[PDB]
């Protein structure tokens, strides 16, 4: 009851542009699976983790970098930072040193036991094997934390790509150049994986398509640089990292499909309880994709080991983002979650004084009852208010809105403009008519006509070292101009 | 400045961004306590300059003298309240968006440039249905409709070479590999 | 502005930074106050004039 | 800007702005976590709306 549904809606649909609609049809064509198809899920989740644990244990540089990690963050002696919280921390199936220590002493020994039996007739021995498998075997019961668990995948992820990349760009400069197939390319490169020795049996060969090749064989081997310091960095084996990197790529497959079909069932029940909160807000949609958000971070943590239904937990997740939501976005301006719960504390004590009495809480007996001062309510209640639209009609007709009945008292006025204008025009006029090295000191005191204002010692330093003289000369300059017969034109400038 | 003519013609991305001297990221306005913009709002003092009339975010920066002089601390260029008025942000999305305007506007000049009917356009911009952008092989060719269902029965069979995507995408690439003048000699 | 600093400098006043905010009656309006009312909080006591 | 009523008024371009934001940064969010088909394609018609 899938096609039939979609094609008798898109048949039905009169060019209708309602998101509720096709969100409804989105999550519509996926029915639902009651105690058999979560826990079936979960099993395939917890396989897939199983394999990338695998295919890290089978990978011995996350451990050598984890290890070199833990020794520099132990060289100090002395760290308790949050670091320790994001190491391993296996359960048994708060932190000490010690446990830690009795933890570690195995894996340690496992470690340099097993760095001792590489050269052991090769990679490929039957004792190393062995070997490395009882350290996957012993590695499977160690739980990560995801802390460093998502930089240890990020890290695999960026060698990975590095990896692909530096084989895309050899596989293009050998075709781009050459026109050779991948089938007789691919097939030698996995086969030999030590040196040019394909090459020379490509040269050895007629090919005579090949004979343009005396112009990029300068490049092959400088490119195959790259890789031969690539393998002489790891020191692992080109097939067994492959094969590593395709079962951590069909591990992740499988977990990004089963958390999409997780989702996808679940989809019914972040609609019910976007139904059961039924709260204007923003908009429905995205309280809708809060929802779906809580609901991918509650999967990303979800365990079917509780015993439990996974339908509390994803309500709690979901209840617990629609509140972030609504009290971080849902508003103009941004109030805290804390002061939030504040407001919302304060009006369900309202609602009960206002049942009880009959009257609008006064600030007094809600303070005495939640015993706090009453500037913290008086404050509350001042900056708990919806601001105002801009078109809201100032009367009854809807003629002329809020657009203009702001009055602008930022910027100045033409008055003030045109006193300071005939001030500074009076100012200048007094300082020409004055002398000029008095004038000329006034200027540079106090900033007349100039951008920067020298102190006492600048313009000291600039005009004559003797400070006291340049005193004395803005003293007798501001005497001379306290002189009524100079002040009578000034002294309407008082009030200004 | 005296300017000639009035010229009216599409806006450049890259001219877009070169319009505007900073990118909003966060929605917010100010806060509860004190009505200085946030350093990442939509006002941000940072982006639009100065709020006060030669004065910075933090109030340090007195002595209108100092012009030009990019904070340590906020951040603010000491210029006038005027400059706010002649300069404008930008936005940037993650995902391209399709022009309402130039689609739902008679005679939805989109649909005559790309010879299709304003209900196709609509079902494929709205994610209804995915469109083909351009098809190598001889099965399906540009402008080809297809549903949930027509495209995951065309998936399983070929690969690597049936090119579709969601709306805005889709249209994108359609309008990037299409050629003017051979429609242009076609017609 | 620096000329209003030398300003204040020569006449040496003391020029409170307190704004002028008061009340005042609109031009062309010449009457009689028929009675004043005052209003406050619980918080603020009357100040002698309520 | 503040009104005189002690209030605010605020413009409904600066709303229609913030929902913008708020649907591209949701947007974003669920393009870096991998979010499903569905979600994506509901986000981006969110985002078209807006």
């Amino acid at each position: 009851a899938a096609a039939q549904v979609l094609s008798s809606v898109e048949s039905e649909i009169g060019r209708t542009t309602d998101p509720v609609r096709m969100y409804m049809r989105e999550m519509g064509t996926v029915e639902l699976l009651t105690r058999e198809g979560e826990i079936d899920i979960a099993k395939r989740i917890e396989d897939g983790i199983n394999q990338v644990q695998c295919s890290v244990a089978e990978y011995p540089e996350a451990i050598t970098y984890l290890l070199e990690q833990y020794d520099r963050v132990e060289a100090e002696e002395a760290r308790l930072s949050d670091l320790i919280t994001g190491f391993v921390d296996p359960n048994a199936e708060s932190i000490d040193p010690e446990l830690a220590r009795e933890k570690f002493a195995e894996l340690r020994a496992q470690y340099v036991v097993t760095r001792d039996t590489i050269k052991a007739k090769g990679r490929s021995h039957a004792t190393a094997q062995e070997e490395i498998l009882k350290l996957s075997e012993v590695f499977k019961q160690f739980r990560l934390v995801p802390k460093q668990f998502d930089y240890l995948v990020n890290s695999m992820r960026v060698m990975m790509d590095r990896v692909r990349t530096q084989e895309r760009l050899i596989m293009k400069l050998c075709v781009e150049q050459c026109k050779m197939p991948k089938k007789n390319f691919i097939t030698l490169f996995t086969g030999n994986e030590t040196s040019d020795t394909w090459f020379n049996a490509a040269i050895a060969m007629n090919k005579p398509w090949s004979e343009k090749l005396h112009d990029v064989s300068e490049e092959v081997h400088r490119a195959l640089q790259k890789l031969q310091q690539i393998e002489e960095e790891t020191g692992l084996t080109i097939e067994q990292v492959k094969d590593i990197n395709r079962r951590m790529s069909i591990g992740e497959a499988k977990a990004r499909r089963a958390k999409k079909e997780m989702v996808e069932a679940n989809l019914r029940l972040v609609i019910s309880i976007a139904k059961k909160y039924t709260n204007r807000g923003l908009q429905f949609l995205d309280l809708i994709q809060e929802g779906n958000i809580g609901l991918m971070k509650a999967v990303d943590k979800f365990e079917y080991r509780r015993g439990y239904k996974f339908s509390t937990y994803a309500t709690w997740w979901i209840r617990q983002a629609i509140t972030r939501s609504i009290a971080d976005q849902a508003r103009t301006i941004r109030i805290p979650v804390h002061m939030i719960e504040t407001i919302n504390k304060l009006n369900r004590i309202s609602r009960q004084m206002l049942q009880e009495m009959g009257r609008e809480p006064t600030p007094e007996e809600l303070a005495e009852r939640m015993l706090m001062p009453e500037d913290k309510i008086r404050k509350v209640l001042k900056i708990a208010k919806e601001p105002i639209s801009m078109e809201t009609p100032i009367g009854d007709d809807e003629d002329s809105h809020l657009g203009d009945f702001i009055e602008d008292t930022t910027l100045e006025l033409p008055l003030d403009s045109a006193t300071t204008e005939s001030l500074r025009a009076a100012t200048h006029d007094v300082l020409a008519g004055l002398t000029a090295r008095e004038a000329k000191v006034l200027r540079m005191r106090f900033g007349i006509d100039m951008n920067t204002d020298y102190t006492l010692e600048e313009v000291g330093k600039q005009f004559d070292v003797t400070r006291e003289r340049i005193r004395q000369i803005e003293a007798k300059a501001l005497r001379k101009l306290r002189h009524p017969s100079r002040s009578e034109v000034l002294r309407s400038f008082l009030d200004d | 400045e005296e300017f000639d003519a009035i010229k009216i013609a599409l806006a450049s991305p890259d001219m877009i961004r070169s319009w505007s001297f900073g990118e909003v990221k966060k929605p917010e306005t100010i806060n509860y306590r004190t009505f200085k913009p946030e350093r990442d709002g939509l006002f941000c003092a940072r982006i639009f300059g100065p709020v006060k009339d030669y004065e910075c975010l933090c109030g340090k920066y007195k002595r209108l003298k100092h012009r030009g002089v990019i904070c340590e601390k906020c951040g603010v260029e000491v210029t006038q309240t005027k400059v706010r008025r002649e300069r404008m942000g930008h936005i940037e999305l993650a995902s391209p968006t399709a022009h309402i305007w130039f689609l739902k506007s008679l005679p939805s000049r989109i649909g005559l440039l790309l010879d299709m009917p304003l209900r196709d356009i609509e079902r494929v911009l709205y994610f209804e249905s995915y469109v083909v952008i351009e098809g190598g092989m001889t099965n399906l060719e540009r402008q080809q409709i297809l549903t949930e269902e027509q495209y995951l029965d065309a998936l399983e069979e070929f690969g690597d070479e049936f090119d579709a995507k969601m709306g805005a995408e889709a249209i994108q690439a359609l309008l990037k590999s299409m050629d003017l003048e051979q429609e242009c000699e076609q017609l | 502005t620096p000329e209003e600093k030398l300003l204040r400098a020569i006449f040496g006043e003391k020029a409170s930074d307190v704004k002028d905010s008061s009340l005042r009656v609109p031009n062309g309006v010449s009457g009689t106050v028929i009675d004043v009312q005052v209003f406050t909080r619980d918080g603020v006591e009357k100040d002698k004039r309520a | 800007v503040p009104l005189d009523g002690g209030r605010f008024a605020t413009s409904d371009l600066n709303d229609l702005y913030r929902r913008v934001i708020n649907r591209n940064n949701r947007l974003k969010r669920l393009l870096d976590l991998a979010a499903p088909d569905i979600i994506v394609r509901n986000e981006k018609r969110m985002l078209q709306e807006a």
